[PDB]
């Protein structure tokens, strides 16, 4: 059993900020590649921001120079922040989509 | 000396080999085969003759008029029926190379008419020459009344034997059953039993005596191995049973993981 | 529009399979497709191997029948991408390495022998498995925690064109001759669907003096289990008897209904059953097709079904005359997909 | 392809009623028989199921052990022996039919018998 | 644990030819074991779609079902005059075999 405890998100205005957090219980973060999957108002979940333990902040071509990613193995969590059509629900899993999915929380950009 | 220990040893394995053949030839995939219906009865005649021999030797060692009464009557009938049913097998090859009404005729030759010519020898015991139990060393007044069928059967067996070799050689000369697995297998064993057993009886009828004692002892074993052990068809069946038994033992001797999930696919 | 995944225990590997079953034809086998996903900062070994192997489980040890070697390395030294394979790559991204397999024809199907009352744990039978692992070299050992083990099954379905109906005749006479004991039986069709009734018409007339006792009807399943040596097995999956008797110089004709099912066969050890994923129950593994004049040296379990009718006489000590009618029993063609589990789950 | 049943008679609390559902055009071993209970004006509900091929019997949580369901091969009929009915049992029972192999829902349904307690 | 399924639309009124959407939210996760049944007033239910994507034989092609995550839905292109009925959801992936609350449709 893996607890995909993700929190953060709500009513967001244009150009504002909305800190996102995610806590995963029952798994190790020593060597795992987070992917921070994001859905759409429709379907067909896509990739946004991939980051390994050391560097390698691989980003989707549509989210370059607009998102920032961070990781901390000591706290066992992954942190995502956004600055400035992106309105959708966000998910959290590894790059291999190995852990089970969760309902998650959805943000609204106004 | 060797006159006793070897004499009882020769018949000791005769019943063991023949009874084992009876168990094999009794119930299998070819229990009702016409080919095996003659060999199985041939072994019974050998068993009947061999069984009467062993009890006679044991009774003499223990020492009874009534004791030998049961033993000896089948002993003389068994040796006569042994050659009489030997002619049955010879005619079977001739019919094969030349069931139905034959089966009735074959039974009469082996277990039929010879029983009619063996009773008069046993009938005249109290009438004349009782001499306690049979010893077969008295005057020849009662002789050649039971030796006629075995001498006659040997003579006829050579008549078919002379015919059968010419028929097979001529047939095998131009294709035909040159190397068949059915006619040749029966003929290969027939070609040895009829002459070798036939010449043994006639030559010795008219340390030589001791040399002919174990020759008849091995007759039961020799017939069984040439008809049951050497037969290829039973070996295939025997191998199938052996393989099945071996395979059955092998399959039943006593000596992280993540669940499969699913995901949506673009279409 | 659904795929199957199996995550690695460490979470760094997952293999996507469109379907868990593959249709086997007379001489054609559906290729195995799919993709494998490897996360960055983990491909330092520079070698991804996906292997498809079939092994015979006995007892225990694994006797590998056919082993396939496919490398999904980033270099990847044609293999055109299937439409299903291409769809997976687009969704996952450029980090997915497609792999394909070509199972040779004339191979045994996924059949597992039914365990007896004395359970032994693992189910004995022919199983097909697909596994993927990452290592520096092939000779290097692969850990279970760093690999996946996906099981697939090869199955066959009844042909669209039914064959001729079974028919055979025999005659036995014993020591009495003349007035043959006529005996013949036939089936409605050669191919029977799973669970469908088996109806056999028997026509027996006895002009001989000897009477006819009760008629025995049975359906026998043959399992040609050979892993070292050939050994045919016989199991009466269906059995029913009637006390009908045939009087001398009379004609008898009746129809008997048969149904092969494992509800009462759960205690019969040695029965052959279809491929089991982990613990689900299958249904009387279907017959295995052969390419006409094909070699019988296949190291595996071959399942064939036959119908035997037995009639015993009173001999005035009892003799039996039996004629065997082979028949085919296979599943029909699925429309959407075969559910590889019990649909109602408790 | 056609399923016919009668299931008629007034019912009192603490009683019994045997339902006979004749099946024609198909057998029992290749078609799992399901019984669906629908309250008048409410939604559908599943009470029991019989799988003669696999020998498995399933029941609803509220009716567990109270009912008895059996099938026969000679006449290809499904029976639902219900005993000790409660007050909350006035509904219409449908003899649904499905496929034993390759389950694809309940395609064939019975006419429907009204039961009032 | 038992599975409870709810049908968001309880009743709706529509004319002939409009595009009507009926949704069905499920509590647990069901891969594809979703079936929709049609029921006329005082008539036996009839299967419409099985496996939530396939189409039953004899059912008019206007009916169509789609699956996106867990909220299985049934859509009708054109509402025929005699197509009014009450639609019931169903699941056959677990033991309970839970049905929907129903969606009454009238002209
Ligand atoms: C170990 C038994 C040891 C023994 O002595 O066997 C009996 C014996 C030989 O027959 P055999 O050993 O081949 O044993 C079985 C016999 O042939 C039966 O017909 C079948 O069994 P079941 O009934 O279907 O289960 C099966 O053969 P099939 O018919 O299936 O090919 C065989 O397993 O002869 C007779 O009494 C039968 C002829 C009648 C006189």
């Amino acid at each position: 059993q893996v607890q995909l405890q993700e929190s953060g998100g709500g009513l967001v205005q244009a150009g504002g900020s909305l800190r996102l957090s995610c806590v995963v219980s029952g798994f190790f973060f020593d060597t795992v590649t987070m992917a921070w999957y994001r859905r759409a108002p429709g379907k067909h979940r896509e990739l946004v921001a991939s980051a390994t333990a050391g560097g390698t902040t691989t980003y989707a071509d549509s989210v370059k120079d607009r998102f920032t990613i961070s990781r901390d193995n000591a706290k066992n969590t992954v942190y995502l922040q956004m600055n400035s059509e992106d309105t959708a629900v966000y998910y959290c899993n590894t790059f291999v989509r190995s852990l089970s999915w969760g309902q998650g929380t959805q943000v609204t950009v106004s | 000396s060797s006159f006793q220990v070897m004499y009882t040893v020769g018949y000791s394995l005769s019943l063991g080999a023949l009874l084992l053949a009876l168990a094999i030839l009794g119930g299998l995939s070819k229990l009702h085969c016409t080919r095996n219906a003659i060999h199985a009865n041939l072994f019974a005649s050998f068993v009947l003759k061999a069984s009467s021999v062993l009890v006679i030797d044991g009774l003499l060692r223990t020492r009874a008029v009534a004791g030998c009464r049961v033993a000896a009557v089948f002993m003389q009938y068994g040796i006569v029926a042994n050659y009489c049913w030997l002619l049955v097998e010879g005619l079977y090859l001739h019919n094969l190379l030349g069931e139905r009404s034959f089966f009735s005729l074959y039974l009469g030759i082996g277990w039929g008419a010879p029983m009619l010519f063996v009773v008069p020898w046993a009938v005249v015991k109290c009438l004349f020459e009782n001499v306690q139990c049979w010893t077969s060393n008295d005057n020849m007044g009662f002789w050649w009344i039971l030796r006629f069928p075995v001498f006659l059967a040997i003579l006829i067996n050579f008549f078919i034997f002379v015919r059968i070799v010419q028929l097979l050689v001529a047939k095998l000369r131009a294709r035909q059953m040159h190397h068949t697995d059915y006619k040749f297998r029966l003929a290969k064993s027939t070609l040895t039993l009829i002459p070798l057993l036939g010449v043994h009886e006639v030559v010795f009828a008219f340390a030589k005596l001791f040399f002919d004692l174990f020759l008849s002892s091995f007759q039961g074993l020799l017939v069984a191995v040439l008809y049951c052990f050497l037969n290829k068809e039973v070996q295939s069946e025997l191998r199938r049973r052996w393989h099945r038994w071996r395979l059955g033992k092998v399959l039943w001797e006593e000596r992280e993981s993540c669940t499969t999930a699913s995901s949506s696919l673009a279409k | 529009t659904r795929v199957f995944k199996k995550a690695s225990p460490n979470g760094k590997l997952t293999v996507y399979l469109g379907k868990r079953d593959f249709v086997d034809h007379i001489d054609l086998v559906e290729p195995v497709d799919g993709v494998v996903l490897v996360d960055p900062e983990y491909l330092k070994e520079r070698r991804v191997y996906v292997t498809l192997t079939a092994a015979f489980r006995y007892g225990t040890f694994r006797k590998d029948l056919f082993v396939a070697n496919v490398q999904s390395f980033p270099p990847a030294p044609k293999k055109p991408l299937t439409r299903l394979q291409e769809r997976l790559i687009k969704k996952l991204g450029e980090h997915a390495y497609p792999f394909t397999f070509e199972i040779p024809p004339n191979l045994p199907s996924s059949v597992t022998l039914q365990p007896g009352p004395e359970d032994t744990g693992k189910a004995i039978g022919v199983d097909y498995e697909v596994k993927a692992f990452v290592a520096e070299n092939l000779e290097e050992k692969i850990h279970k925690r760093n690999s996946v083990r996906l099981v697939i099954e090869k199955v066959q379905y009844a042909p669209e064109r039914p064959g001729p109906q079974p028919t055979a005749e025999t005659t036995r006479q014993f020591l009495m001759s003349d007035k043959p004991l006529h005996l013949e039986a036939s089936l409605d069709k050669e191919i029977y669907y799973h669970g469908e009734p088996i109806s056999v018409n028997v026509h027996v007339t006895n002009n001989t003096n000897k009477t006819v006792k009760k008629i025995k009807i049975s359906v026998r399943q043959y399992a040609d289990i050979v892993l070292f040596n050939t050994a045919q097995y016989k199991v009466p999956v269906a059995m029913e008897e009637a006390d009908d008797t045939v009087a001398p110089s009379s004609t008898f004709s009746k129809v008997y209904t048969l149904t092969p099912f494992l509800a009462n066969n759960r205690e019969k050890r040695g029965l052959a059953l279809d491929g089991k994923l982990k613990h689900e129950d299958t249904n009387l593994a279907s017959s295995t097709l052969l390419r006409e004049g094909a070699n019988r040296e296949i190291l595996g379990i071959i399942v064939s079904y036959k119908v035997k009718v037995k009639l015993v006489v009173s001999r005035g000590a009892s003799s039996d005359v039996a004629v065997e009618l082979p028949f085919t029993l296979m599943h029909p063609k699925p429309k959407e997909e075969p559910p590889h589990r019990e649909v109602p789950e408790h």
